């Protein structure tokens, strides 16, 4: 069935090795990776260096940061790149320090540009969120049929959050 | 194609032997009935293209396809306006070595069009 | 049954090679361990180091 996995993220060597440092910030990822699963761990990094930069020019955090990201196993290898959107916002909230909103979930794929692509199980997924008390969720718009597919009974108190790009999840995940 | 016309005509059957339709005119506006809500409602993954990726052509083993080829500024530009250090290139997509090959001569054609055409331009 | 084992730990290299030397602390383990107990372990050496970091930030031992 589905799951509500928490993918976690820390700092596993201190971020300031030397000021003038122009040194790489490595990532280092755990979970039973998969090859498909690590690249789409690089494209979720090297997006959110650039979101971090577009938005946050000063925020050198996540450039230079030799950081550890999880995400735990159990999902089936066709679904390990729908993770990569969360992988983003995490890797995001480290750098800022700002927790994301409480009960709310997401999945999602991205594409190097932030772009949010469709993924399976949306049902499963929808059930473990239901049954996990999150009541915000967040999916990709090319998915929304599959969500209004569901029956009325399984959508209460789900305050879902349709998208296509990145960007929109940065307004919901950290509104101030 | 051959499974949505059998599922719309299996759905037809069910609908004239027990349902009250003795004869059926399948139409759209019906049609979300006898299969469901449209799954494919982009032609694309988009339609502006923005800085740095490209669509391109395919020719996979189930047929062809049309592919994002993805750019970004995994650091950022300047680290340093004295240094002088080369822009070295990352590159996924589960890329085998002749490829590997072909998109490091591809990137230094590029850096070489762009001394070229701008030499102002340092990014690449 | 249960048994108390008992987990150890030792320095096999010279804390200092460089003391300007910004390299990595790798870690060894044995134990005939499987894939999910060596990313476990990882998991764990990458959280004591953010603990010392945050409790002890002079301490780069680990």
């Amino acid at each position: 069935g589905g799951s509500t996995l928490f993918v976690e993220t820390s700092l596993r060597r201190p971020q300031d090795k030397d000021a003038k440092g122009d040194k790489d910030g490595s990532l280092e990822v755990t979970g039973q990776l998969g090859e498909v699963m690590k690249e789409s761990a690089r494209i979720a990094y090297t997006f959110a260096r650039a979101f971090l930069m577009q938005h946050a020019p000063a925020n050198d955090y996540l450039v230079t940061s030799h950081i550890h990201l999880h995400v735990p196993e159990g999902a089936t290898p066709k679904d390990g790149p729908s993770a990569g959107c969360t992988i983003v916002t995490a890797l995001l909230s480290l750098a800022m320090g700002r927790p994301v909103r409480q009960n709310l979930a997401m999945t999602g794929e991205v594409s190097l540009t932030g772009k949010i692509l469709p993924v399976g199980g949306i049902k499963e997924k929808t059930i473990a969120a239901k049954r996990a008390g999150v009541t915000c969720i967040v999916l990709p718009a090319e998915n929304k049929k599959d969500f209004y597919d569901l029956a009325a009974f399984i959508t209460e108190g789900l305050e879902v959050h349709f998208v296509e790009h990145y960007r929109e999840i940065f307004d919901i995940a950290f509104p101030d | 194609l051959q499974k949505q016309v059998e599922k719309v005509l299996r759905k037809s059957a069910y609908k004239i032997v027990s349902g009250e339709a003795e004869s059926v005119e399948v139409t759209p506006e019906n049609l979300q009935d006898f299969v469901g809500k449209p799954v494919f409602t982009v032609e694309r993954m988009y339609d502006v293209t923005p800085p740095g990726v490209v669509m391109g052509l395919a020719w996979t083993a189930m047929g062809g396809s049309t592919l994002f080829v993805e750019t970004s500024l995994r650091r950022p530009q300047d680290k340093d306006a004295k240094g002088d250090k080369d822009g070295s290139l990352e590159v996924t997509g589960q890329l085998g070595e002749v490829m590997k090959e072909s998109a490091r001569i591809a990137y230094t054609f590029a850096r070489a069009f762009l001394m070229q055409h701008a030499p102002a331009n340092d990014y690449l």
